[PDB]
């Protein structure tokens, strides 16, 4: 299986600030109403992230385009979403992505998640595209074409639909499926979060944690990776995936990672409420000093 | 909730004519808009989701676009099977809440109606009643002019009338008149007529009959 | 092939109770979700309740919260409503329809409709129909196609069938508005066009059938 599509009509990126966000547990240990300090891969505050609005705008020819390039992964990627109607699905983590090196698959299907480390041969423009036709009988189909072949698959585990799917109650548009991925000592550690938002696109200046979800035992090496769009069929012309199709406008956030010394404060049942970043400012750096998130009169001593 | 305007309530144009509606709302929603399509006496169909996505089925004629606060529903070039209801409804966390609805129309040729006539039945007239039936068919453009002319005095106040939808022989509209009166009234007269005018009528057309007859 | 049998329509007083269902055959019922939509006579659709797949979340409209109660049945593959009303505008024509995504994406907006079932909230009770006969009268006009018709006066509820041949002839038919008369009782005529030279030939009967008093009345239209 292989499709080109042409979409080629090319536009700069978006920069914001990634604020506060960014903070998840880094051991399993529990404290209560203490100060801990840390050092580990982080995000550091008020960053330089970049945002990928890049598809069809709806108009007259609105600046069509694939929004799927490829990216390093260096130590660590902070990956955002603001989407609804579920327009990606899964992730391929790799070092060549071709058929001569393995290559880690994530795929959801609105159901139970797929997961394997295996050798692919990934198409030119990797994507998976569904549609709902009544053919046989009405409403049904799954699709697969992600891929032309796939070799030495060596490990496989369908658990949960993660948390992407099972939303609360009220709330509704979550839209902040938070994600942040480590690959250390061949472990493949993935931490997610899911927080309500009252605004059409934005990062709130709110503070949240990130909890573990999954540690694989993979062992393999990652240096780019690449998202995965569930694209639709409009089903209306012989040219079927290859032709002329419609979608939403969806887009991501990713960000990366460096070594940071961070201060967290624990409540009195085990959760972070409030972080404070060592490297920022003569105020993070005296605060950083001494463990303690007020400050009196004087003069004090720094690095 | 969040409030829906429609531009226009209702246009007419020819076939072939460009049509824009127009769908704001009070608060910035993105792109996710529902476009709804209904025929007369039929339940609605669903026509384009997510605002500029065209489904499996719909014609290719129509189309969508916009975002942010304000949408715009296109028909390329109007073809004779697209008269019906359009409507736009968001999709964000308010459970649903539906738009006042557009309906369209066709601006066209004017046409001449056929007029009958038909006296009230005796059996009626018995019951107590006088129903004199006078038929309008396939007049075009809406309004109308219709006169009762009894022994040459004109009786008012005695009648009802319904009117019809756009066909779609040739997208014109058909009128009913029942002209009700009272025995008490209906004997002291002896030539009943109905009168039409119009505007592709040069005259009004005279269905005059007789007691006992 | 997608049907959906709906019923519990009808005419009750204000207060009372009804039972409406429609039953979804041929597609996976318990995968996807159902909604309900209702149509005030000349006004828009308004969403009423929402069961989901699983029915983990319930959704009631708010100006009819804790009035209605909604429940599926994937045994027999069914929807109930359970329908109490203590106010007269309730009267419409409401319609349950199907989602598109496998069991929840994001919210639920419409993908197929019913036909719509007919309630009234009213102190009247119903009454049965009169059959006028708008005769074929060409008059003016020679032999061939001529209107000839049926009229339903004093009648309710909505509805009432009229057909021709016994139901074989159903092109050319107009339908007229039901106009509102001083009693509330409904009344509508149904006229066709057909050649006048098939009057003598074959035998034209409107019947005209009311479900809700179960009136059928096959009057007898002849040449004129
Ligand atoms: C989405 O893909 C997954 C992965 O294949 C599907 O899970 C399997 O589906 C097949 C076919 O229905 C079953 O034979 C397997 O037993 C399933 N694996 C399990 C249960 O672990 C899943 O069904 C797909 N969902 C949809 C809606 O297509
Ligand atoms: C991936 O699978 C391919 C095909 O099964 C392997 O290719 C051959 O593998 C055998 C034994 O593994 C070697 O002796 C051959 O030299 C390989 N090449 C050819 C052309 O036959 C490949 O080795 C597998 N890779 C891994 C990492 O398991
Ligand atoms: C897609 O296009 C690229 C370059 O134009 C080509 O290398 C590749 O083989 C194409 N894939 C197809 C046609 O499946
Ligand atoms: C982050 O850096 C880029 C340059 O690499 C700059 O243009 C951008 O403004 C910075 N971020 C913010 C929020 O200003
Ligand atoms: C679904 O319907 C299509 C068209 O009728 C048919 O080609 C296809 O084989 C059907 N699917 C299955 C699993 O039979
Ligand atoms: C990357 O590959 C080299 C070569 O096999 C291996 O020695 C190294 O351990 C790999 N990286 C990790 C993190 O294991
Ligand atoms: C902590 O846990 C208690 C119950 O043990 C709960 O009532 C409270 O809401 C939790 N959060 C805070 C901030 O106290």
């Amino acid at each position: 299986q292989c499709v080109n599509l042409t979409t080629r009509t090319q536009l700069p990126p978006a920069y914001t600030n990634s604020f506060t966000r960014g903070v998840y547990y880094p051991d399993k240990v529990f404290r209560s109403s203490v100060l801990h300090s840390t050092q580990d891969l982080f995000l550091p505050f008020f960053s330089n992230v970049t945002w990928f609005h890049a598809i069809h705008v709806s108009g007259t020819n609105g600046t069509k385009r694939f929004d799927n390039p490829v990216l390093p992964f260096n130590d660590g990627v902070y990956f955002a979403s603001t989407e609804k109607s579920n327009i990606i699905r899964g992730w391929i983590f790799g070092t060549t992505l071709d058929s001569k090196t393995q290559s880690l698959l994530i795929v959801n299907n609105a159901t139970n998640v797929v997961i394997k480390v295996c050798e692919f041969q990934f198409c030119n423009d990797p994507f998976l595209g569904v549609y709902y036709h009544k053919n046989n009988k009405s409403w049904m189909e799954s699709e697969f074409r992600v891929y032309s072949s796939a070799n030495n698959c060596t490990f496989e585990y369908v658990s949960q639909p993660f948390l992407m799917d099972l939303e609360g109650k009220q709330g509704n548009f979550k839209n902040l499926r938070e994600f942040v991925f480590k690959n250390i000592d061949g472990y493949f550690k993935i931490y997610s979060k899911h927080t309500p938002i009252n605004l059409v696109r934005d990062l709130p200046q709110g503070f949240s944690a990130l909890e573990p979800l999954v540690d694989l035992p993979i062992g393999i090496n990652i240096t780019r990776f690449q998202t995965l769009l569930a694209l639709h069929r409009s089903y209306l012309t012989p040219g079927d995936s290859s032709s002329g199709w419609t979608a939403g406008a969806a887009a991501y956030y990713v960000g990366y990672l460096q070594p940071r010394t961070f201060l967290l404060k624990y409540n009195e049942n085990g959760t972070i409420t409030d972080a404070v970043d060592c490297a920022l400012d003569p105020l993070s750096e005296t605060k950083c000093t001494l463990k303690s998130f007020t400050v009196e009169k004087g003069i004090y001593q720094t690095s | 909730a969040i409030r829906m305007t429609q531009s226009p309530s209702s246009l007419s144009a020819s076939v072939g004519d460009r049509v824009t509606i127009t769908c704001q709302a009070s608060q910035d929603i993105s792109n996710y808009l529902n476009w709804y399509q209904q025929k007369p006496g039929k339940a609605p169909k669903l026509l384009i989701y997510d605002a500029s996505n065209l489904e499996t089925g719909v014609p290719s004629r129509f189309s969508g676009s916009g975002s942010g606060t304000d949408f715009t529903f296109t028909i390329s070039s109007l073809q004779p099977e697209d008269i019906a209801t359009y409507y736009c409804q968001h999709h964000d966390s308010l459970p649903l809440t539906f738009g006042g609805g557009t309906k369209v129309e066709i601006k066209r040729t004017v046409a001449a109606p056929s007029v009958f006539i038909f006296p009230p039945s005796d059996e009626q007239l018995k019951s107590g009643t006088a129903s004199v039936v006078c038929l309008l068919n396939n007049f075009y453009p809406r309004e109308a002019k219709v006169q009762w002319k009894v022994d040459n005095a004109l009786q008012s106040g005695n009648s009802q009338e319904s009117v019809t939808e756009q066909d779609s022989k040739d997208s014109t509209y058909s009128l009913s008149s029942t002209l009700t009166l009272s025995k008490a009234d209906y004997e002291k007269h002896k030539v009943y007529a109905c009168e039409v005018t119009h505007q592709g009528l040069s005259s009004p057309v005279t269905k005059s009959f007789n007691r006992g007859e | 092939e997608v049907q959906l049998v709906e019923s519990g329509g009808g005419l009750v007083k204000p207060g009372g109770s009804l039972r409406l269902s429609c039953a979804a055959s041929g597609f996976s019922f318990s995968s996807y979700s159902m909604n309900w939509v209702r149509q005030a006579p000349g006004k828009g659709l308004e969403w009423v309740s929402s069961i989901s797949s699983n029915s983990n979340y319930i959704y009631y409209a708010d100006s009819m919260k804790g009035r209605f109660t909604i429940s599926r049945d994937n045994a027999k593959n069914s929807l109930y409503l359970q329908m109490n009303s203590l106010r007269a505008e309730d009267t419409a024509v409401y319609y349950c329809a199907s989602n598109r995504s496998p069991y929840d994406s994001s919210n639920y907006y419409f993908d197929y409709w019913g036909q719509g079932t007919r309630v009234t909230i009213s102190s009247a009770s119903t009454k049965g129909p009169s059959v006028f006969p708008l005769a074929p009268s060409s008059k003016s006009t020679s032999g061939g196609t001529a209107a000839l018709g049926c009229l339903v006066k004093d009648y309710f509820p909505e509805p009432v069938t009229v057909s021709w041949n016994s139901g074989a002839l159903t092109s050319g038919v107009h339908t007229f508005p039901a106009v509102l008369q001083s009693s509330g009782l409904y009344s509508l005529s149904s006229v066709v066009t057909v050649p006048s030279s098939s009057l003598g030939t074959q035998t034209y009967i409107c019947n005209v059938n009311h479900k809700p008093s179960n009136t059928k009345v096959d009057k007898r239209v002849e040449p004129k």
